[PDB]
């Protein structure tokens, strides 16, 4: 804290800080004069779930049409790591099967299969004070 | 158990294990945190990955309603000798 | 935030004088995860929520959450959609028995100031819990005119030119506040591009003509009315338009 | 930690247990699948035999709560069996006061509000079974409402209830429900429950099939014999 | 634990363990075997003794003229509960003058015993009924649970080392529907014998067999009228 | 309506409310009932004698009929109640049967009401022991003594109270034929009870008799000191 | 319902939910009462948390008959029960007697209430304490209910945040021979200091009862009364 | 419902009642009320918490109140508990000892019965012979010719059991009394009029007269007393 | 679970966590070490932890059914003489709410018994009286029961 | 405490029903007999003081003049049970003006024991089981007949039976001196054998209580001179 905003003004050092209970920071911490920008890096919307499928299911083999917008709608509430197994788990299911390819319908297992592993996760939604 | 691990044959007595054993929970703050710990340590060498030996192991407790369900299951404590009062 | 017995667990009061169960009830009102925007103009009133089908299994025209309480009165309910059906229910039945037992419509302030008397019992028995839904009824008075009402599980109600209830509820609060800073007497176009805006804006969605519902009343026809997809995507290609 | 024992006191995230914990009930019986056709709508459910000893026809989780809907019911049965007489019973008031068949979509409000009323108060803990009603009519067509223990009430083209539901949903999406009629959606809903069957895990299964629509006049009846056995060795050559 | 103090409570698992517990109360209780034919519908009864000064305490009751339980768990909640069965029995006689049918009581006490599970300060009712009776749609043997939850079924065995019952019955279910009343009710005695230990055997003591058939009201045998069953079969292996 | 069990069995077999309501009874005045020839005798123990408390008022002998009269050890509040209710049914029993209650039915109907608040929800056990004197309409003299659970006895003599278990044992030794010969014979064995709790003397006795075919006289303090001095006098002679 | 009393004594000899909901009421929005002379004042402060709020569409001073006001400093929801209680009440004094409620009579019907819910089963003590005005007998009359049900008659009092310094505000700024007028302004004045930041005619609630009966200033009226504090 | 029941109708393990024990604390921290019986009359002497200088004085007393036109009554604990008894003991009402018996009924009864808590109330009564009864949220009552409830009531009743002389009192040697009494009991040295509240029956025409003494009335009694202590200060 | 608090706290395992949090997926991908976890309640595990880029498959190991039951207590009866009479399926149908362990201990105990008595191989009884020591009912004289 | 009274244990058992039979071995041992000639009923008063009166305490109630009831346990719980044992016999006499049979009035009363419990109950009804186990014996159709009665309901005839302290030894003993073709001073002479033996005072006429129901005769309470004549035996 004495580094951040001290008596020894600090010039051209940036800091960056994570992390998923900034609750639990203390408040000298999370003062604007040492952490002037609180970016919140929140859950995917409609959209940002979109674009983070097409990131990962990019380099994915498939024939046929996948419908990304199905796998959004029953996305909510996940994070880029849960779209990220979504791709992971479709592939799976393909290996599973003796598929060099991932359809639709891995992909709609996947994004299920997920979803009910998200019943497991306890509260995120934690904010600075 | 690395002590009683260096000998052929070995006895270890849990006087009141309920001090140690009471189940695990989650209050919030970090209640019994620390003792659960203990417990999960004890009930690693009784049944965990690595063989535990030629340890019999002895558990009295007046309170066993609080003791925790995987200290409570068979590969831990096997036999459950209740002392009812006697007739 | 001190506890001192079953404070947390009964509507009773904590030792700084709060009732948890009430509080938590609230925070089931996000539970749902949807937002609802209700914005008042001169002549007309107009609440809009989003609608989630998640799956093509599900009846998209059964998933609504607007609701004719009665003709003239509509509401959206945010929350538990199972206390929700049991709050319109309630409502319906209020403002039935007002019909018969006074002879004329129930006002728009009386029937929440109802609902929030039904639901201050829940926050005062310690046998029930509050219910974690929130009610915004918005409908023409003969007099007062356009009429926004939120009603909350702890059993408060005030008027609102434009309110909003849900997970986004503060993020729509500020823009709406801001643009009633302006002063401006909106017609019915521009209360429905408003709150099509609000809702859009605060969650970055860009709405199509099958995710929102907008339920409006107007002077001249004070009547409660769901807006069709066909009618809803003509305010949504005006907003894109400009 | 005191905050899920009733159903009257909210978690500190605002969720009530009692109720999540009777859901999980539901989530551990066998899978029970509907699907909404063109001119109805036909039930499935996955009906295991525990024992040998137990009769063809025992813990029918198909009902039929009025003549022209039915029920199928997943979770604990007892509890079935009594939102089954509670439905029974708004169906028979409703008839007894407005003077015609209720309506699947005011049954299936009517019912959830009874289901809602137990998930409020300590005296009571909520119902530990999901229910999907199904009716036909001329006039208000082909419907179809789940309701969970909760008390949320949603129309469904194609819904299942059970420990199977999340994989006989992907498999009920591939249907054309909304174009083929009941005598096609008869031979999927069985290839559906015995896809969804794990014979490894519980098995010896037996098929319930029901049916409401215009090929019934509107009137909710189990799907004759031979039409189920024909349903069942199309399923059965489904699994080559 | 914190959630098996009551029946309204549900354990995170999705069970409730109250109802759990007043199963046990009919697995504490001594074994009966109910089986059924193609015409008759039998129940067989180990009666059990507190001590050799104190009869064997009675487990098949007379409910109506066509349908005969065999109780299994607490005395006090089986007549509660048969009292209840003979009622309504009785007042489908008073109403439509026929009998109340096997199908159609099952329903009733299967709902009657569904309240107490369900609401506060109640306890599940901690009898197990194995229920037999004889109408229109032939012989019936139902099986009623603690939890409200009723099978109907071809042939079950309750109480205390029933499942050695089951197994017999299980083997032998094949040979239930073609066999005569004589052999029917052996099957059950057999079955029955499975329950017992390896030293004790069948006696007229604690044995009770129960009839209903499709021109044969519903008969209680008891230790004299026992003996025309019990001397066909022969000793166990 | 409050429906709760205060009463249940603890895991031993015993009901702890009747028993903590025994306590209460064992922190009571100590009152003890003698049963003469043709006299009963009930004394009861004054515990602090305030100079500006008005004795009238503070009694722990009463009579719920003119024949029956009963002396309390425990909660004051809670007899009260239960010799209003056996006064109440002293006169529907006389009422009914056109004759005065046997001092039997009206310990019956005291112990039948105590065990009811031993089983009823929602209702704490009466946290009184009652010690009811009187005469049948034959003339033979009763005493009988109720305790919270319900049950009741027929006592040559008892004591009930903080110094029950004293005088109990005081009055099983000196309880003879020759002791209840005469009235005054009867009256001094309770003041002998009495005065083996009771520190001070007769300052802290409150006796009240009923003969046959009479009303309950309770003695003035004069009469107890007068009786007190005989057993004063009669100790030195037999020293 | 429960049948059990939810407040009960502590073994210190206090009704510890009373005190909890007492500290509701020193939580909620400041009020200020004056008996003037000629009249009493109703003060309070209805500041929302946004412009979108309706200000008049929720009042905090509700009349209760044509000559009693209420205004309270607690939590609102339960003050809309006491308030529909108070003017049951009052039609049923109304109803059997032909004449207008009397402050006093009203106060005590209003506290047996509030007692209620001490010692009721199953229901916590209301978290709101009422200033009752009102005019009878050509006499001013101010009252306070508390949470516990003890009524106390008042000749200047505040309740809410900052209540403390508004009874000793009130305690060097007031005497018997203020007159309505002035009891308006010094009842504003009360509340300017427990206020953060500017009081408008919206922003703070007035009613004032004298001999022509209880009635709330309206924000016009108000305007014009904050123009003589500045 | 058991998990939040807190069970006040129930026996300690040591036969107590532990809710009217916690009531009688409460009384404990009460004004004190005092009671003395005379030949001529009784009084009723309580002391006044609600000493606030802004507290408006409208009512006839606070915490002295009538219940027929024979009887007189003080209350000390919960205020608010004290409203419902004197209501209640007006619709009763007759003999005073019937009147203390029959509220004693009805307190006794939320000690044995219903679940609720106690009612914290300790009452001093007053009525015509004359007689002064005090009762307790047990429901226990009994008689007194001199006895204190409240504050520092053992500390005033050990003072009447020392200066009342039983039988050879009227008003003027108890009203005397009650303010000495009252000097020690208080805190406060001078104990003027404001903060203290008597009120006296007495019989007079064939009719019962219950009047609450006048401020100034009582200053007379203050400032007789005080110099009839200074008075024994000129013999020391 | 990670908590907020202001007098006293666990930090230091929870440092260790977050160290482990890190490993799992942090700043570098370390995509060539398999993580196995095993926990008995994952309600109490911080929801970090049960991420989807740290813990990718969330495995639910079930009470053992019917069938399981049977199959595991033949799987421990292996190195142990075993009469050719056992129903295995019996004994799976009187072990409703059992765990493995409990299934194996029936084997164990049932050879406690076989030595009790003497007998050098494992009979039906001595499964069906060694499931009773298995489930630890406490002793009770419900003989007036039915 | 948290439990409720109607609350099963994980073995199925009733927590407050368990608790009550418990109660029964704190109470005074009572011994019934079934004899072709009879049913004899023996039962020890446990007089703790001298100065209390033997004949006020009555532990065998006549239910009727054919039927009589021993208690152990709570007396005080048995005055309900015996009150409407008295009550609900006297009510067959009045509907079918026959006696009721022994095996019915046992019945009626066990109905009345489980009828407790704490929510969705009646304000009448009790809160907890009758702490007592009742010996019901006396003469009917069946002629003599014993039966014994439990906090739990369970109602069971009994050729012998033992309830109270010492209902273990008293049993173990009564097996080794009962046969079925005996007569009733046989009976009656062995339960004096059998209390004297588990007493913890010295058995003599005034301190136990002695009843027999033969058939012909009625209900018989045995005076003293009657109890001395069977004790100067043994």
């Amino acid at each position: 804290l004495n580094q951040m905003d001290g008596f020894d003004t600090l010039h051209r050092v940036k800091m960056i800080m994570a992390t998923n209970r900034p609750d639990t920071l203390d408040p000298a911490l999370l003062r604007p004069g040492r952490l002037d920008r609180k970016i919140h890096i929140d859950l995917p919307n409609e959209q940002a779930r979109l674009d983070i499928l097409k990131i990962h299911a990019g380099p994915i083999t498939k024939h046929g049409e996948i419908d990304y917008e199905a796998i959004v709608k029953l996305s909510d509430g996940f994070n880029g790591a849960d779209l990220r197994n979504v791709c992971t788990e479709a592939g799976m299911f393909a290996i599973r099967a003796d598929h060099d390819f991932v359809v639709q319908e891995d992909f709609m297992k996947a994004v299920r299969k997920v979803a009910d592993s998200k019943k497991l996760e306890s509260k995120l939604d934690y904010k600075p004070v | 158990f690395e002590m009683a691990r260096t000998k052929k044959a070995c006895l270890i007595f849990f006087d009141e294990i309920d001090a140690i054993g009471g189940a695990r929970f989650d209050d919030g703050a970090g209640g019994d945190n620390e003792v659960q710990r203990t417990m999960l340590e004890l009930i690693n060498q009784l049944d965990g990955f690595d063989p535990r030996g030629n340890i019999k192991v002895l558990m009295a407790t007046n309170r066993p309603d609080t003791l925790d369900p995987a200290l409570m299951r068979p590969g831990r404590l096997d036999r459950k000798i209740e002392f009812s009062l006697p007739d | 935030g001190s506890s001192a017995g079953f404070d947390r667990h009964i509507t009773i009061f904590s030792p700084e004088g709060r009732l948890y169960q009430v509080e938590y009830a609230f925070k089931a009102i996000n539970q749902g995860g949807l937002t609802s925007v209700a914005v008042r103009g001169k002549d007309c009133a107009v609440i809009v929520t989003q609608k989630k089908v998640p799956d093509k299994l599900l009846d998209s025209s059964t998933v609504t959450h607007l609701f004719k309480i009665t003709e003239n009165i509509g509401c959206v309910m945010t929350g538990m959609t199972a206390d929700s059906r049991s709050q319109v229910q309630r409502a319906r039945y209020e403002a039935a028995n007002w019909k018969y037992k006074y002879g004329y419509e129930i006002p728009v302030d009386m029937l929440c100031k109802r609902i929030a008397d039904i639901s201050q019992v829940y926050t005062q028995n310690a046998e029930m819990r509050p219910l974690g839904c929130c009610m915004i009824l918005i409908g023409i008075d003969e007099e007062q005119g356009p009429q926004v009402y939120k009603c909350d599980p702890a059993g408060y109600y005030c008027g609102f030119k434009a309110t909003a209830a849900g997970v986004k509820q503060t993020e729509s609060t500020s823009f709406l506040e801001k643009k009633v800073k302006k002063k401006f007497d909106w017609t019915f176009e521009q209360t429905v591009e408003t709150a099509i805006t609000c809702l859009s804006t605060v969650l970055s969605i860009d709405f199509k003509p099958s995710e929102i519902e907008v339920g409006v009343v107007t002077v001249e026809n004070p009547k409660f009315r769901i807006l069709t997809e066909a009618e809803i995507d003509a305010h949504l290609v005006a907003l894109a338009e400009r | 930690t005191g905050y899920d024992l009733s159903a009257s006191t909210f978690s500190p995230d605002g969720r009530v247990f009692q109720v999540e914990y009777a859901m999980k009930a539901v989530e551990n019986s066998s899978t029970a699948i509907g699907i909404r056709c063109k001119d109805g709508v036909v039930f499935g459910v996955e009906k295991l035999v525990l024992s040998k000893l137990y009769e063809e026809g025992s813990n029918k989780r198909l009902f039929n709560v009025d003549r022209h809907v039915g029920m199928a019911v997943a979770g604990l049965l007892a509890d079935a069996r009594s939102l089954a007489d509670i439905a029974r019973e708004e169906a028979s008031n409703f008839r007894s006061n407005f003077g015609y068949n209720i309506p699947l979509k005011h049954l299936a409000d009517r019912v959830a509000m009874y289901v809602h009323a137990y998930t409020l108060y300590s005296a009571v803990r909520p119902f530990g079974c999901s229910f999907m009603l199904g009716s036909y009519s001329v006039n208000d067509g082909a419907q179809l409402y789940m309701i969970d223990p909760s008390g949320v009430s949603y129309g469904y083209w194609g819904c299942a209830i059970g420990k199977a539901r999340q994989a006989a949903k992907t498999e009920i999406e591939k249907l054309q429900m909304k174009e083929m009629t009941c005598r096609d959606i008869v031979k999927e809903v069985a290839k559906i429950i015995y896809i969804v069957h794990d014979e490894v895990k519980d098995k010896a299964f037996e098929l319930e099939l029901s049916w409401v629509g215009e090929l019934t006049n509107g009137r909710h009846e189990i799907v004759p014999k031979d039409i189920r056995e024909e349903a069942e060795k199309y399923a059965k050559e489904s699994l080559k | 634990n914190q959630y098996d103090n009551d029946v309204t409570v549900w354990s995170p698992q999705g069970r409730i363990h109250q109802i759990e517990y007043a199963m046990e109360a009919v697995k504490q209780g001594s074994a009966t075997v109910g089986l059924k034919s193609k015409t008759h519908a039998v129940l067989v009864a180990l009666k059990r003794a507190q001590s050799e000064l104190a009869a064997h305490q009675k487990k098949i009751l007379h409910v109506d003229n066509h349908i005969g339980i065999s109780i299994a768990g607490l005395t006090a909640d089986a007549r509660l509960l048969c009292n209840f069965m003979r009622q309504e029995c009785l007042d489908s006689r008073f109403v439509f003058d026929r009998p109340l049918p096997v199908s159609r009581l099952v329903s009733l006490i299967g709902s009657k015993t569904q309240i107490p599970t369900q609401r506060y300060g109640r306890r599940p009712y901690g009898v197990g009924l194995l229920i037999a009776g004889y109408d229109d749609m032939g012989p019936h043997i139902f099986q009623t649970c603690p939890s409200a939850n009723y099978f109907d079924c071809r042939a079950m065995s309750i109480g205390a080392r029933s499942q050695s019952a089951r197994t017999y019955l299980e083997r032998h279910m094949s040979e239930f529907m073609e066999c005569n009343l004589n052999e029917l009710v052996k099957h059950g005695l057999r079955a029955l014998r499975e329950t017992l230990p390896a030293e004790q055997d069948l006696t007229t003591k604690n044995v009770s067999i129960g009839i209903v058939g499709k021109d044969l009201e519903f008969t209680i045998y008891d230790d004299d009228d026992v003996s025309p069953f019990l001397e066909g079969l022969e000793e166990r292996p | 309506s409050y429906d709760r069990a205060i009463t249940v069995f603890s895991p031993d077999g015993h009901l702890f409310q009747v028993e903590y309501a025994q306590e209460a009874v064992k922190k009571g005045s100590t009152a003890v009932g003698v049963r003469g020839r043709d006299i009963v005798v009930l004394g009861v123990e004054k515990k602090s004698v305030a100079k500006l408390q008005d004795e009238r008022t503070v009694r722990k002998i009463c009579a719920l009929d003119d024949n029956v009269c009963m002396a309390f050890a425990g909660l004051t509040a809670d007899a009260r109640i239960v010799i209003n209710r056996a006064r109440v049914e002293c006169q529907s029993h006389r009422l009914t049967v056109e004759d005065p209650v046997t001092v039997e039915y009206i310990t019956r109907y005291i112990a039948s009401l105590k065990q009811r608040y031993t089983q009823s929800n929602g209702r704490r056990p009466f946290g009184i022991s009652a010690l009811i004197v009187g005469f049948d309409f034959d003339g033979t003299p009763r005493l009988y003594q109720t305790d919270p659970s319900g049950t009741y006895h027929a006592w040559k003599a008892n004591a009930i109270g903080r110094g029950a278990k004293s005088v109990r044992e005081f009055l099983e030794k000196n309880y003879t034929d020759e002791a209840i010969e005469t009235d005054d014979l009867t009256i001094k064995l309770v003041i002998k009870a009495l005065l083996e709790v009771v520190q001070s003397g007769g300052k802290n006795i409150e006796l009240a008799v009923m003969r046959r075919d009479q009303s309950l006289k309770i003695l003035n303090p004069e009469e107890i000191e007068k009786y007190v001095a005989e057993i004063e006098k009669e100790k030195e002679e037999n020293e | 319902g429960y049948s059990f009393s939810l407040t009960t004594f502590s073994p210190s000899g206090k009704l510890v939910q009373i005190e909890y909901a007492l500290a509701a009421v020193a939580g909620g929005a400041p009020s200020v009462g004056i008996k003037a002379a000629n009249g009493v004042v109703l003060a309070t402060e209805k500041k929302q948390k946004s412009i979108l709020y309706d200000e008049r569409s929720v009042h905090k001073v509700e009349p209760i008959t044509k000559h009693i006001g209420l205004v309270y400093s607690g939590m609102g929801p339960d003050y809309r029960v006491l308030v529909h209680r108070a003017r049951k009440l009052a039609q049923q004094y109304y109803l059997v007697y032909q004449e207008p409620i009397p402050t006093a009579q009203l106060v005590q019907r209003v506290a047996s209430v509030m007692q209620e819910y001490t010692q009721s089963g199953g229901v916590r003590p209301f978290g709101v304490s009422l200033l009752i005005c009102g005019w009878n007998e050509g006499r001013p009359y101010l009252f306070q209910s508390d949470p516990s049900g003890a009524y106390f008659a008042w000749k200047a009092t505040a309740m809410g945040k900052n209540y403390v310094n508004g009874k000793t505000f009130l305690e060097k700024r007031y005497n018997e021979d203020l007159e309505l007028e002035d009891a308006i302004h010094t009842a504003i004045l009360t509340l300017k200091e427990s206020f953060e930041g500017q009081m408008t005619e919206d922003n703070i609630e007035v009613g004032i009862c004298n001999e022509a009966g209880f009635r709330r200033l309206t924000p016009t009226e108000v305007k014009d009364y904050l123009a003589a504090i500045a | 419902s058991r998990r939040y029941d807190s069970r006040t109708t129930i026996f300690s393990p040591e036969g107590r009642l532990y809710q009217v024990e916690y009531a009688m604390e409460a009384i404990g921290h009460a004004g004190t009320c005092l009671g003395i019986l005379a030949n001529d009359g009784v009084l009723l002497a309580a002391e006044r918490r609600n000493i606030h200088k802004l507290l408006d004085e409208v009512f006839f007393s606070e915490k002295i109140y009538k219940l027929n036109e024979d009887m007189a009554c003080s209350v000390a604990g919960i205020t608010s508990d004290a409203n419902v008894l004197t209501n209640e003991l007006r619709l009763i009402a007759i003999p005073c000892e019937q009147l203390v018996t029959a509220l004693c009924d009805i307190k006794q009864a939320y000690t044995q019965f219903g679940g609720k808590r106690p009612f914290g109330v300790s009452l001093l009564y007053i009525g015509w012979g004359f007689q002064l009864y005090q009762s307790d949220p047990s429901g226990n009552y009994g008689g007194w010719k001199a006895t204190c409830i409240g504050n520092n009531s053992a500390a005033a009743v050990s003072m009447l059991k020392q200066d009342y002389k039983e039988g050879e009192m009227t008003l003027k040697s108890a009203l005397a009394l009650a303010i000495k009494v009252l000097n020690k009991t208080m805190d406060v040295s001078k104990l003027s009029a404001e903060k203290v509240e008597i009120a006296t029956l007495t019989r007079e025409n064939g009719k019962t007269v219950i009047r609450v003494l006048k401020q100034k009335e009582v200053e007379q009694l203050i400032k007789k007393h005080e110099e009839e202590e200074a008075k024994a200060e000129r013999e020391k | 679970k990670r908590f907020d608090s202001e007098k006293a706290g666990d930090r230091e395992v929870q440092r260790t966590m977050l160290e482990l949090l890190n490993q799992l997926d942090g700043f570098q991908p370390n995509t060539q070490v398999k993580v196995i976890a095993a926990t008995n309640r994952v309600d109490i595990l911080d929801p970090a932890l049960l991420r989807s880029g740290r813990l990718d498959r969330k495995i639910e190991f079930p009470m053992p059914n019917e069938e399981a039951r049977a199959r595991i207590m033949q799987i421990h009866s292996r190195k142990m003489n075993v009469s050719p009479d056992v129903n295995y399926e019996e004994l799976a149908r009187c072990t409703d709410d059992f765990n493995g362990a409990q299934c194996k201990a029936v084997c164990v105990e049932a050879g406690m018994i076989a030595l009790r008595r003497g007998a050098t191989e494992l009979t039906h009884e001595d499964y069906m009286e060694g499931i009773l020591e298995v489930q630890a009912k406490k002793k009770a004289n419900l003989q007036y029961y039915a | 405490y948290d439990r409720g009274v109607n609350t099963f244990s994980p073995e199925g058992r009733l927590f407050q029903v368990e608790y009550a039979i418990e109660a029964i071995k704190l109470g005074s041992t009572a011994i019934g007999i079934q004899t072709s000639e009879g049913v004899c009923l023996a039962v020890e008063k446990r007089i703790t003081s001298p100065l209390m009166e033997p004949s006020s305490i009555e532990k065998i109630v006549e239910i009727d003049a054919h039927i009589g009831c021993a208690m152990s346990g709570l007396i005080a719980d048995a005055k309900t049970l015996i009150d409407k044992a008295r009550v609900e016999t006297q009510n067959h006499w009045f509907t079918y003006n026959e006696t009721m049979t022994v095996e019915s009035v046992t019945q009626a009363v066990s109905n009345l024991a489980l009828q407790f419990g704490e929510e969705d109950a009646d304000p009448g009804a009790m809160s907890r089981p009758f702490g007592v186990a009742l010996l019901f014996g006396g003469v009917d159709e069946k002629g003599p007949q014993l039966f014994h009665m439990d906090p739990s309901g369970t109602f069971v005839q009994c050729d012998a039976r033992a309830i109270g302290s010492a209902s273990e030894g008293a049993q173990s003993s009564l097996q080794e001196v009962y046969h079925k073709s005996m007569t009733l001073k046989e009976a009656i002479k062995s339960s004096l054998i059998i209390l004297k033996q588990v007493m913890e005072e010295k058995l003599n006429a005034t301190n136990i209580e002695l009843a027999t129901v033969q058939p012909g005769q009625n209900f018989h309470m045995f005076t003293k001179e009657e109890l001395e004549e069977v004790i100067k035996d043994i």
